[PDB]
């Protein structure tokens, strides 16, 4: 039913190599030329990645900032109420950020905080001014 | 196989079923009740066994019916019919046996046999066994034809047939019991030794051989399952198909390197994109950090829009730092993958100048087996005769294969040095015209009832004709002769004063330098008691080495031998012989092969006898008068001594059935 | 014939 294993003998290839005298050699040369072309591309891209690789030397160790170990809290000092409104102005609804900016409140604290102060802090208008950008 | 059923196998016959030939002679039993068939079949099977256990005394009918038991010894005409059928068709009482019932005083019928090749001798001996007058005409000065055998002192070496290809169902097994033939067994181990002079190592040796056999199977897959058997209106040869398989294997090796590297650039080009995002985040980070030190430089106390600014930048920068960290994460996986992908690169070549030359020696092997360039064999049909291979080891004849024809020749009217120049066959009979090979002027005429032709296919092929047929052979016969293939492979025999090769290896290769010379001295045989080495010239090389002086040929042999064993272990050869079968005008070649565009059916056309036209017009269709035997006539066993012998047995039986009548068909 | 092949597998 099948060849021996490893031998590759589909009908299509056999015609392709029998189509004329030199068809087999001609077909082999195109693969040969094609392999060389891809090989040169590989080296070409190695160079490029090697250049892009040197521009990233040192990583971001100089640009990193120490972690702020801080406990949570549910009292809203007027200060971090104000940080909030501003963060809501800047981040739309991404509570992780607004959590991050405030620092001492969790997404739920931020999340619940929206509804509680919505009337008083006009979070509605702040929100639609976020939309504009 | 053993018992009566073994006799059937040792006689090339199914034990449990009746052959097409038996259905001919016993149509009364094949169409009858299965009971009688099994009787018959047992009745046949036992009979062969009796002949087979003791093939040096004639097996008489009486002796056979003696030794059967009931119910089998009840139908005495069945037993007589069977025993007569067997004796007639050479399955029993053939070869060289003591006759119990001596020859009939007067013979009946006259047959001229052209050639005392083994096919010839075999038939002649059978016809004489049947009470016929039989004369063999022989162009040579010795019998055996292509069973040639050198002798000088104790040196002995066949330039012709040299191996018995197994005793399992071989008629030569019978002959071997019938004549002192020292059969020495051949040890399968054969070290190759490339052009430098040093062994190919097992690792390589085994893998080329493995590829070789794999390559052969592929071709088989091209002809049978892909129907790759015509190409530009011409029949595909085995040689072409081997090239088309190698090419499709060389293409596959490249096709899989391309696939490999293409995966590599897919990752490298996907890594490139990744670095672009990383060298763009490190500058969103550069600028955010700057913006943060500035916003953090404003020492406190500060109003909330300025405190929010520091916190916002601090959040934003952290986000980007997370993001860039998750990408030197990914910049890590890809970097690992790239060493894996490169680390496992697939093969660079299918085969190389080293490989491809040991592979050429396995092709010189094929060429020697079929005595021809692989470009001339039929892809579809070159191996058609392989179902009927014998079982058991392959053997040699320490005293020379000649001793078998010579043995067969005793008791027979043989005219040596008589070359047939013309065969005339008519409705009333035939006349053969021969000359003396020594003095060509002397002319002989032999009149006979029928001519048995065992002329070699190379002879038959000769243009212009070495033997004229009157009237000409019909077209259907002469096209079989063209269409067929008659190949060639010569030998070189090296007689030394001392053994300097491994005496426990019988045969060792030499790997040639070129594809073109793959056959030139590619194999040496150590077969004999005396210190004789025997060298083969096969393939395309065989035809060409015939245009070269022996001295030059022996030089090349000495050079090849010196490289193997050192320039000082290899003495001068005491006696040297190289022949020339293609040049031999009583052979014109070595043996037949299924040429491209031929089939095994052509071997059957060669055996059909010829029946001439009627003398007086309106006369009833006559008897057949020209019969053919020889190696190129036995479809299942071509170019292989038993096959010759078997074909001579065949014609003798069919000529007797014709001129003596069959008293076993009733 | 294919039967003459040396070192048959
Ligand atoms: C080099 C070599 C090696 C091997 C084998 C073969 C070869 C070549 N062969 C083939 C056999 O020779 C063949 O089966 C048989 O010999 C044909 O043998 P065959 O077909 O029965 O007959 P023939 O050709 O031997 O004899 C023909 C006769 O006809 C004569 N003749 C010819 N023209 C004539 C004319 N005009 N007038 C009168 N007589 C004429 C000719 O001189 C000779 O007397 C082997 N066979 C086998 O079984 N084992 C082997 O090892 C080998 N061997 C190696 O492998």
């Amino acid at each position: 039913r099948k060849p021996p294993k490893g031998m590759f003998l589909s009908q299509e290839d056999v015609e392709a190599v029998s189509a004329n005298a030199t068809a087999a050699t001609t077909v082999l040369r195109q693969l040969d030329m094609e392999l060389v072309s891809v090989k040169r591309q590989i080296q070409n891209i190695k160079q490029t990645n090697s250049a892009l690789k040197e521009k990233l030397d040192g990583g971001i160790e100089p640009y990193r900032l120490p972690e702020v170990i801080q406990k949570c809290n549910a009292r809203w000092t007027t200060e971090e109420q104000l940080l909030a409104v501003q963060a809501i102005r800047k981040y739309g609804r991404d509570f992780q950020a607004i959590s991050d900016v405030i620092g001492n409140k969790s997404v739920v604290q931020v999340k619940n905080f929206f509804v509680n102060y919505r009337r008083r802090f006009n979070i509605d208008e702040v929100l639609q001014e976020w939309e504009a950008e | 196989p053993s018992g009566v059923e073994g006799a059937a196998f040792q006689s090339r016959l199914p034990h449990d079923r009746m052959t097409s030939q038996e259905a001919a002679c016993f149509p009364d039993i094949i169409s009858g009740p299965q009971q009688t068939q099994k009787v018959f079949l047992f009745i046949r099977n036992r009979t062969l066994q009796l002949w087979l256990d003791n093939p040096k005394i004639q097996l008489t009918f009486e002796a056979t019916l003696q030794q059967l038991e009931a119910p089998y010894n009840s139908d005495t005409v069945l037993v007589h019919r069977v025993h007569s059928y067997l004796e007639r068709h050479g399955l029993i009482n053939f070869g060289i046996y003591k006759r119990i019932k001596p020859l009939p005083t007067k013979k009946t019928g006259k047959v001229i046999i052209i050639g005392s090749g083994v096919s010839g001798l075999a038939a002649a001996r059978q016809l004489q066994s049947f009470g016929m007058d039989v004369t063999l005409l022989e162009a040579r000065d010795r019998v055996g034809g292509r069973v040639a055998t050198f002798r000088k002192g104790n040196y002995v070496a066949d330039l012709g047939a040299m191996v018995v290809t197994g005793l399992g169902g071989n008629p030569m097994a019978v002959v071997s019991k019938q004549v002192n033939m020292e059969l020495a067994k051949i040890k399968q181990k054969c070290p190759l030794y490339e052009a430098n002079g040093q062994a190919v190592p097992k690792e390589k040796d085994e893998m080329v051989e493995q590829e070789f056999n794999r390559l052969l199977e592929a071709t088989s897959y091209l002809s049978h399952q892909l129907d790759f058997n015509v190409l530009n209106n011409k029949p595909v040869s085995l040689g072409q198909a081997l090239e088309v398989v190698i090419q499709l294997q060389e293409k596959h090796v490249k096709d899989e390197q391309i696939e490999h590297w293409k995966k590599i650039v897919k990752t490298q080009e996907e890594l490139k994109e990744l670095l672009n995002k990383m060298v763009n985040l490190k500058e969103k980070i550069k600028e955010l950090h700057q913006q943060y030190k500035e916003a953090s430089e404003v020492k406190p106390p500060r109003d909330i829009t300025a405190e929010f600014l520091v916190k916002s930048k601090h959040r934003d920068l952290t986000a980007l730092c997370k993001e860039y960290d998750e990408l030197a994460e990914t910049q890590g996986k890809l970097e690992e993958k790239l060493q894996e992908l490169e680390a496992n690169p697939p093969s660079d070549v299918y085969l190389s100048s080293r490989d491809r030359q040991i592979l050429d020696w396995h092709f010189a092997n094929l060429e020697f087996a079929n005595a021809t360039p692989l470009s001339t064999l039929s892809l579809k049909h070159w191996d058609q005769d392989d179902d009927f291979e014998f079982t058991g080891s392959h053997l040699t004849v320490r005293n020379g294969y000649s001793c078998v024809p010579v043995a067969l020749a005793e008791g027979l009217d043989i005219k040596l040095n008589t070359a047939v120049r013309q065969v005339r066959y008519t409705a009333s009979g035939c006349e053969v015209i021969a000359v003396n090979t020594r003095s060509t002027s002397q002319t002989f005429i032999y009149k006979c009832d029928a001519v048995l032709c065992t002329l070699p296919l190379g002879v038959l092929k000769q243009q212009p004709p070495a033997v004229q047929f009157v009237p000409p052979l019909p077209e259907w016969k002469t096209s079989a002769v063209q269409r067929m293939g008659f190949g060639n492979l010569n030998k070189v025999v090296l007689c030394f004063d001392r053994v300097f090769w491994d005496p426990s290896v019988n045969l060792f290769g030499h790997v040639g330098s070129t594809t073109a010379s793959r056959g030139e001295l590619f194999l040496f045989w150590n077969l004999y008691k005396a210190p004789i080495l025997l060298a083969l010239v096969a393939g395309e090389a065989a035809g060409i080495m015939e245009n070269i002086s022996d001295d030059v040929i022996v030089g090349r042999c000495l050079a090849i031998l010196k490289g193997i064993f050192g320039s000082s272990a290899v003495p001068q050869p005491k006696e040297t012989v190289v022949s020339r079968w293609r040049a031999d005008p009583w052979a014109r070649g070595s043996y037949s092969y299924v040429a491209a565009g031929s089939s095994g059916n052509d071997y059957d056309l060669m055996a059909q006898p010829i029946t001439p036209g009627p003398s007086i017009p309106g006369a009833p269709q006559p008897i057949p008068r020209l019969f053919f035997a020889g190696e190129h006539t036995i479809r299942n066993y071509p170019a292989t001594v038993h096959g010759a012998l078997l074909s001579g047995l065949r014609e003798a039986g069919r000529i007797a059935d014709q001129f003596l009548g069959a008293m076993y068909t009733l | 014939p294919r039967s003459f092949l040396v070192r048959k597998p």
